[PDB]
RNA sequence: UCUUUGCUCCACACAAUAUAGAUGGAUACGAAUAAGGCGUCCUUGUGGCGUCGCUGAACCAUAGCAGGCUAGCAACGGUGCACUUGGCGGAAAGGCCUUGGGUGCUUGCUGGCGAAUUGCAAUGUCAUUUUGCGUGGGGAUAAAUCAUUUGUAUACGACUUAG
């Protein structure tokens, strides 16, 4: 109902530092830098007191306000991985076949490499993102973990190795082998 | 160092806000948004210029950075009380935008033998100018 | 209504249309994609056709039957005396496409390829380059700032070869001249390159090799006024057809009211211009050798 | 007003833009449209390729080489949009297509010139924000136009030529604003700005 | 067209059985007297035993607002025929004048109802004299303390069709 | 001096006409800096002329003219109406035309 | 080039030819628009401070017989023409910048002489497009087609060859 003014806050830790032209953003943190481009959104920024910085929409609908706290979970989920970053736990499945995974350098790329997924003899490489670190983790069985500051690369590239290991032509109700992410949490858990 | 947000700031729309007149019988006069009816109109008044108390949408007007201090719904003999006391129409006057109208209207108002003498005046200060940039 | 059984249509349709090629040299129309670290060598090379004979070779075909076994098959020999490097042009890049802005040519041609510059050439003062060989004999004025200027521009280079005809057996006595890329790398090198090869002679051995793969262009044999039978493939009527059985029957519904260009029509068979594909070199011959 | 008038169609609405220029046009007025690479639609991509792709199936069937054209490029595809609004099967209208010229980027002379804008056919100002528009270079280089790359590294060059340019005018118009101000708090200037200059 | 409000006073045609009848009044928003007189009888037919031919009009009256420069948020009741069957509305109006108010609603209605004069029925207009009383979040939005919005993304009209530099959109 | 323009340019744009039909006794001229009848109200009655070149020498001139007058304003954007001795021959649409300042009323 | 002195470029001399339509100047950053331009400062950044916009209604140019003939003052500037130096520009560059002096004008300022009769207005003729004929100053000295012939071609044309 055209709403004249909607404000959501960001909150801003000790040694982060947020630098907002435009729509540019730029975190810069503890764990490293990130930056975002929301030049296609139509919201204004206001720095408050160096801790808090509000996000505005003025005469907007619905689409418009919602699209507000997108703009504030997304500014806060780069703080959150520069500070504490982003870790998802991912478990093999299997019934019968052991997957083995490794990870191979082609031309310097770092690939990660699935092997014998249901006795398959297609090898199946995923490419790895370029700010994520993958890890197959010791004091669990069949584990890896990718971590990275940024939600979305790691998110993406968690559900690039999980849907490359899809079955085809059989019940997924019975054949649930696969990689599948067990946990999303933080490198610095309950600091 | 620490965070840096370009602010952004531009002309809200609030009572005590200068708004200049852009079409109409007033078409060039000042008012005081003196109320908001809408997002889209406002009650206005500007008696020191003649314009009458009057609901008018914002397309009718322009918004000036000038504002002074206004209860909402105030009435025609405080705006003019108000409007003196904080000095508006001089701080108009003193603005390059209200300048630049000055300049227009008196342009519009030269007849030619002033068309004339501005001419010649301006190749004296063409001769001037083009001396001094020549030894820097 | 719907036609009673399904058949494909006879012929391809993205080789239309079926006219005779606009010279009997074939056009490349397309040239590899260049790499800029590899040395300056030809994309290309120009021969003559002689014939086919008989080969023999042991396969090597791991999970065939004939694996380690011989087996016989066809070659086609190219005659393919070395060609000779006259000149060079540079190619930049535009909105609309690449443009030539210089063409240098050596100082020396021959004749056999400045007869391809004459229709009528033993009646002729031959009067060709005549000037443009006076433009040497002066250091290197108009021929070096027009090299420099392929350098500063021209990002695709081509170099300007002709055939040694009389080489061959053929009467013709005039040679084919044709472009051919450069795909090297540093467009100042492959300029150079060419200015070093001008008025000299570059061999199939030097773009060549064994168990390489090669597409051959030529214009295909010429075979006149065909009727659709042979030109498309179409079904022969049956015996008892008035005014003609070698023909297509139905040419088109009644709507639309046209002939389809999709129809197959009579005309002219052979004599176009074709790129075939993935044919394996089996022998690069040296003429200095029994 | 001016001999010729150059448009750069960056930021303008195709449909918009060519309804000024056909105007113009048959008024007498020769148009140069630089920059149709940068034109927008109002519509998002997948839906103003779908357009396309429905004007590309149009075709004349007993014969295709005499049906309807499908140009590519984003300066043919603004012709088409505005042939649409002349009358280009009689001479006027052949006439007022002669004083048009359509460009993608900007090549020479008109490089060296002045462009314009046409404000009621800029996207910025035409469209609500929060409203998806598509860019005219990409629709074309989808459907089929090959040089989208060969523009963009000419007018990257063209545009530090132009900044080269561009600093050199900045600077001497400080040294005339300097001198001039010096040269007020003058008799002449004094009495020029009795007059309004 | 732009609105006026009429009161408008009728009374059937006396007779020898009942002279001085009751004398009824309604107020009438109209573009003119012809239309008020109108409605006057078609709300009339439908509440009492009369028709223009056997009832006259007594007055016709224009009503100026007493206030015609204070803000006022009014609430509207309105009886409207949709396409289906007919419905109930109340709808709350911040405007300086009744028929100001009665304006915007019948545009209102045209836009979210596509619903006409003909279709449209006023039932009253009250000022809301008391804050806190509107129940309307699109009015009570503009009755907080020491509001104010700007107005991004100006758009300035050109008389020329042809302009020598890129616009702005800062106010 | 450089200039000796002593008429305002104008462009000759139509016919007065329907959708469908045309009337070639009445002009339609557009004046530039006219964009509305109150401003385009100062050139009625002045005199208009087209002036055309021909090969031929008629006079002692190769300079041809044709005289009219502006009659009406047409429309809300500053087009006027104008009326020809001897109607304009229509290959004029879009031609420059000239409206002088006499007959004045200042 | 001796189809009887032809072809081409330049200069000016005259004729014709027309004009989709001059009549002071097409006056050059780029990007964003819920942001920018310009100045200035610094620790040179997504920096601080100030200012502008709200239209080109601007900027520049603009006075002189359609722009005459002359005298002087003040400054050493402005502008045009032809030369000249060094660069840059290939997207359709065919234009942009610059050096040196020569020459003319200068309305920056002050003066003198002249205009009339086109008769109360008549576009009141000032532009560019091509072509041709002349003079005078340079510059260069071919091909194709038919016919014959060939068969990598072919109904005929055409194509490919040769002489
Ligand atoms: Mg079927
Ligand atoms: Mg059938
Ligand atoms: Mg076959
Ligand atoms: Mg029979
Ligand atoms: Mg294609």
């Amino acid at each position: 109902m055209k709403y004249i003014q909607t404000e959501q806050q960001i909150e801003v830790p000790e040694g982060v530092t947020v630098s907002i032209k435009s729509r540019i953003v730029k975190v810069v943190g503890p764990r490293g830098t990130l930056t975002k481009n929301l030049k296609h959104i139509d919201v204004t920024f206001t720095k408050v007191n160096n801790q808090l910085i509000k996000v505005a929409v003025h005469n907007g609908g619905r689409k418009h306000v919602a699209a507000l706290r997108t703009v504030k979970s997304l500014v806060d989920n780069m703080i959150t991985g520069v500070t504490k970053g982003y870790k998802y736990k991912m478990r093999y499945v299997y019934a019968h076949f052991p997957i083995n995974v490794n990870i191979v350098e082609k031309d310097g790329a770092k690939f990660i490499e699935v092997r014998n997924f249901l006795g398959d003899k297609k090898i199946r490489n995923v490419p790895v993102r370029d700010g994520v670190t993958i890890e197959f983790s010791t004091n669990v069985k069949d584990e890896i973990v990718l971590s990275g500051n940024s939600v979305e690369d790691v998110s993406q590239n968690a559900a690039d190795l999980q849907q490359i290991c899809r079955v085809r032509n059989k019940d997924i109700r019975k054949f649930l082998d696969g990689i599948y992410v067990s946990h999303k949490g933080f490198i610095t858990e309950d600091l | 160092t620490d965070s840096i947000v370009k602010a952004s700031n531009w002309r809200l729309v609030e009572v005590g806000r200068v708004v200049l007149i852009k079409k109409g019988q007033s078409a060039g006069k000042l008012a005081a948004i003196v109320e908001i009816i809408d997002q889209k109109k406002v009650l206005i008044d500007g008696p020191k210029a003649g314009v009458p108390r009057q609901a008018i949408n914002l397309g009718q007007v322009v918004l000036t950075p000038l504002t002074f201090a206004l209860p909402r719904g105030a009435r025609t003999a405080t705006v003019s009380k108000k409007w003196a006391a904080a000095a508006v129409c001089e701080k108009w006057a003193a603005s390059s935008w209200a300048k630049k109208i000055a300049q227009r209207e008196r342009r519009a108002a030269l007849t030619d033998f002033e068309r004339f003498q501005v001419m010649v005046l301006r190749k004296q200060k063409r001769y001037t100018v083009k001396k001094a940039l020549a030894k820097a | 209504s719907h036609r009673k059984y399904e058949a494909p249509r006879h012929g391809h349709l993205g080789f239309l249309p079926r006219k005779r090629a606009a010279s009997i040299r074939a056009r490349v129309k397309a040239f590899p994609k260049d790499d800029r670290s590899k040395p300056v060598a030809l994309t290309s090379f120009l021969g003559y056709k002689a014939g086919m004979t008989t080969i023999v070779r042991d396969l090597d075909r791991p999970g065939s039957k004939f694996h380690k076994r011989e087996v016989v098959e066809a070659v086609t020999v190219v005659d393919t005396p070395p060609v000779v490097v006259v000149g060079v042009v540079g190619y930049v890049e535009t909105p609309r496409g690449l443009r030539s802005l210089t063409t240098v040519w050596a100082e020396h041609l021959s004749d056999e390829v400045k007869r391809r510059f004459y229709k009528n050439w033993y009646k002729s003062k031959k009067k060709a380059f005549t000037k443009y060989s006076a433009k040497y004999a002066q250091d290197g004025a108009g021929i070096e700032r027009e090299l420099a200027r392929i350098k500063k521009y021209a990002s695709v280079v081509r170099v300007l070869v002709h055939t040694q005809i009389r080489k061959t057996p053929l009467a013709q006595k005039k040679a084919h001249l044709a472009e051919i890329q450069l795909n090297g790398g540093s467009i100042s090198e492959k300029v150079d390159w060419a200015r070093e090869h001008f008025e000299k002679t570059v061999a199939v051995d030097s773009v060549f090799e064994q168990n390489e793969m090669i597409d051959a262009i030529a214009v295909t044999k010429g075979h006149g006024f065909e009727g659709v039978t042979h030109r498309w493939g179409t079904k022969k009527l049956p015996r008892k057809t008035h005014r003609g059985l070698r023909k297509v029957a139905c040419i088109g519904a009644w709507h639309p009211a046209h002939v389809m260009w999709s129809v197959a029509r009579a005309g002219q068979r052979g004599y176009h211009s074709r790129t075939s594909i993935n044919h394996k070199i089996y022998r690069v011959g040296k003429g200095d050798d029994e | 007003v001016e001999p010729v008038v150059v448009i750069d169609g960056k930021g303008h609405l195709v449909g918009r833009l060519a309804s000024v220029v056909a105007k113009q046009l048959l008024n007498g007025q020769k148009i140069v449209v630089v920059r149709a690479e940068e034109l927008n639609i109002s519509g998002e991509f997948f839906r103003n390729k779908l357009k396309y792709h429905d004007f590309l199936r149009k075709a004349t069937a007993f014969n295709k080489t005499r049906g309807p054209f499908h140009f590519r490029a984003p300066s043919r595809i603004f012709y088409k949009a505005l042939r649409g609004m002349v009358s280009h099967k009689t001479a006027r209208g052949k006439a007022a297509l002669e004083r048009l010229k359509v460009f993608e980027g900007i090549p020479p002379p008109y490089d060296k010139k002045k462009r314009v804008v046409v404000p009621q056919a800029l996207r910025v100002l035409r469209l609500k924000p929060g409203r998806k528009y598509t860019t005219l270079g990409k629709l074309s280089t989808s459907v089929g136009w090959k040089y989208e790359d060969v523009v963009a590294k000419l007018e990257a060059k063209r545009k530090v030529s132009s900044a080269e340019y561009y600093a050199k005018k900045r600077a001497f118009t400080k040294k005339v604003a300097s001198a001039n101000a010096t040269a007020a708090e003058s008799d002449v200037a004094k009495q020029l700005a009795a007059l309004g200059y | 067209a732009h609105f006026k409000e009429y009161q408008v006073i009728g009374r059937r045609l006396p007779t020898e059985s009942v002279p001085e009848p009751k004398l009824f009044r309604m107020r009438i928003f109209a573009s003119n007297e012809v239309i008020a007189k109108s409605r006057y009888w078609y709300f009339l037919q439908k509440l009492h035993k009369v028709k223009k031919a056997s009832g006259e009009i007594v007055s016709i009256n224009q009503i100026n607002e007493a206030h015609p420069t204070k803000v006022k948020n009014f609430g509207v009741w309105v009886r409207y025929d949709s396409r289906s069957g007919t419905h109930n509305m109340y709808k709350e109006i911040r405007d300086v004048s009744r028929v100001a108010a009665v304006e915007t609603l019948y545009q209102d209605m045209a836009a979210r109802h596509r619903a006409r004069f003909r279709s449209i029925h006023i039932l009253k207009v009250a000022e809301i004299e008391k804050t806190a009383d509107v129940k309307r979040q699109y009015v009570k939005q503009f009755l907080t303390k020491d509001l104010k919005f700007p107005l991004p993304h100006r758009v300035q009209k050109s008389t020329k069709t042809f302009s020598y530099k890129r616009p702005s959109t800062f106010y | 001096a450089e200039s000796h323009r002593l008429y305002v340019k104008g462009k000759h744009l139509s016919y007065q006409r329907s959708k469908r039909v045309n009337n070639p006794n009445v002009s339609l001229i557009k004046i530039e800096g006219v964009a509305t009848p109150q401003d385009a109200q100062f050139y009625l009655g002045k005199r208009i002329a087209y002036v055309y070149r021909a090969s031929k020498e008629v006079r002692g001139s190769k300079i041809r003219v044709m005289w009219g007058k502006v009659t009406r304003t047409h429309g809300n954007s500053g087009v006027v109406r104008a009326t020809f001795r001897n109607n304009l021959p229509a290959k004029t649409f879009g031609a420059s035309v000239r409206i002088f300042l006499y007959p004045s009323n200042i």
